[PDB]
């Protein structure tokens, strides 16, 4: 292979396929500041999930059974995509049709987010996600209503 | 107790008195009686003690004016609808059926051996009427002739049908050739049996009057003290006040030979006397947020798979449940079909 496969991988550098697992503090904050979603509507049009983010929230929809399970999704946004890198379960009891997150939830949030600052993962909270066990993959109306309240304070969400 | 009250009302009306109600005035009352209907909110609970009353008033013949009945009901149906007067309309129809039943056996009869008492019978219908049968009876040996022979006739008319004779809710006639004069009593099937045991011999037992017509203790109990009520049964202990006395299986009861009554139509056949709400409404909301768009024979089926297997609930409390659940804004009819439902959290 030689000269031509040995700069070719190079895995002493990161390659093009991990690149997207860089954070840029900076170039984050210009985004938010600018704000381009503002202006657009159909502003984000691509979903970008981590090949773990998807293993966990399918072993976690999995574990439930026929019980509503729920969860928020940390990540960041590039362009007109939202890259979803990892996901946390969350310490809820529903039932088949309806999951609440009544009071052990909100802690376990702020809590889980702050142990995990502490061993170097520095993206944040990018949106939340629950299964729907037999009944397609849509939004129902109180989705819809907890999409807009979250969507209308934390602008960068998606369900 | 207003709706049951209005009812009460409804059946005097309808039933009978000394004073027949002319054909005008009947129905102006009648109209009266609808104008304060539409305003009862709930109208589920009027037909459970109307079915009842309306029972009673036909299967023992004391309706009056027939006719207006079915006016009756015609108005009620075009009020709240079909599925709330189908009930009573079978029973209406039960006893047109059966009245021209009787025509046609009386000629079947003729162009036979005929029987030797006047037959008539109620046909009814099974599965529409509240009567059922609850006390077992022997039949009487003079009455049985002519019980087999109306089942030939109704044999060869129609097959495949079995009849349930009801001998609680059945009266009839009966004539005495040994008084002092010539006498014709009315009086139930139970009654009539007890009498006709005594045609044989003078005296008998209470159990021996128990195993012979195989009645019930309590019906049997309360046929007595009837019976004694009429003094037609007379104890030895003539001084003894009848409704003190206490009854027991060795008394020797005997037919009263010197009965007397100045009346010659002695009538003894006179007449004596939220839970799963919730769970229901959890099963239709949980079934309309997997299926967003149903129909409502669709949603009632699939209710009725997931649910009644607990406790078979009624279909009109599944309905009321589907209409509270609309005025909860929790389900929305879909405009271009009339039943279809969509679920609208």
């Amino acid at each position: 292979a030689q000269k031509t496969w040995e700069l070719a991988n190079n895995m002493q550098e990161a390659q093009s396929i991990d690149e997207i697992y860089k954070y840029d503090k900076k170039q984050q904050q210009e985004i938010l500041a600018a704000k381009p979603w503002t202006k657009d509507h159909h502003y984000f049009k691509y979903c970008k999930i981590s090949a773990l983010a998807l293993l966990k929230m399918v072993m976690h929809a999995r574990s439930g059974g026929n019980l509503a399970v729920m969860g928020l999704m940390l990540g960041k946004v590039d362009g007109e995509t939202m890259i979803i890198m990892d996901s946390f379960a969350l310490p809820v009891e529903g039932t088949e049709t309806r999951v609440n997150a009544q009071a052990a939830a909100y802690e376990y949030m702020a809590a889980y987010i702050e142990n995990a600052k502490q061993v170097g993962r520095l993206e944040n909270a990018i949106g939340w996600y629950h299964s729907h066990p037999g009944y397609g993959c849509w939004l129902s109306g109180i989705n819809v209503s907890t999409q807009m309240l979250n969507q209308q304070f934390q602008e960068p969400f998606v369900a | 107790k207003s709706p049951e009250l209005l009812a009460r009302y409804c059946d005097s009306l309808l039933k009978k008195s000394s004073k027949n109600p002319e054909e005008a005035e009947l129905e102006d009352t009648l109209n009266q009686v609808m104008v304060v209907f539409k305003y009862i909110e709930d109208k589920d609970v009027f037909q459970k003690f109307y079915a009842k009353m309306l029972a009673k008033r036909l299967v023992h013949q004391n309706s009056a004016s027939d006719d207006a009945e079915a006016s009756m009901i015609s108005k009620l149906k075009q009020a709240c609808g079909f599925e709330y007067t189908s009930k009573l309309q079978r029973m209406f129809q039960d006893i047109g059926v059966s009245k021209d039943l009787n025509e046609q056996f009386k000629k079947h009869l003729t162009n036979s051996e005929p029987l030797d008492l006047d037959f008539s019978i109620q046909v009814l219908s099974s599965g529409s009427w509240p009567f059922q049968q609850s006390c077992t009876f022997a039949l009487p040996s003079e009455l049985e002739r002519s019980y087999q022979r109306f089942t030939a006739f109704y044999a060869s008319r129609h097959s495949g049908r079995k009849l349930t004779w009801l001998y609680q809710l059945s009266k009839g006639e009966l004539v005495t050739n040994c008084f002092k004069n010539r006498y014709t009593l009315q009086a139930s099937t139970f009654q009539m049996a007890i009498l006709l045991q005594y045609n044989t011999e003078d005296a008998y037992t209470v159990q021996q009057l128990t195993d012979s017509t195989q009645i019930k203790m309590d019906i049997l109990a309360q046929v007595l003290q009837i019976l004694l009520k009429s003094k037609l049964l007379v104890l030895e202990d003539e001084n003894a006040n009848v409704d003190e006395v206490e009854l027991k299986p060795d008394t020797l009861i005997k037919l009263y030979l010197g009965y007397k009554n100045k009346k010659l139509r002695v009538n003894i056949n006179v007449p004596m006397k939220e839970d799963r709400k919730l769970l229901i409404q959890a099963a239709i909301v949980r079934i309309m947020k997997m299926r967003k768009v149903l129909k409502h024979q669709q949603l009632l089926g699939e209710v009725l798979t997931q649910l009644s297997s607990r406790f078979k609930p009624r279909v009109p409390v599944i309905k009321k449940c589907i209409d509270i659940l609309i005025e909860k804004e929790y389900l929305e009819r879909v405009d271009g079909e009339k039943d279809t439902y969509s679920y609208l959290a």
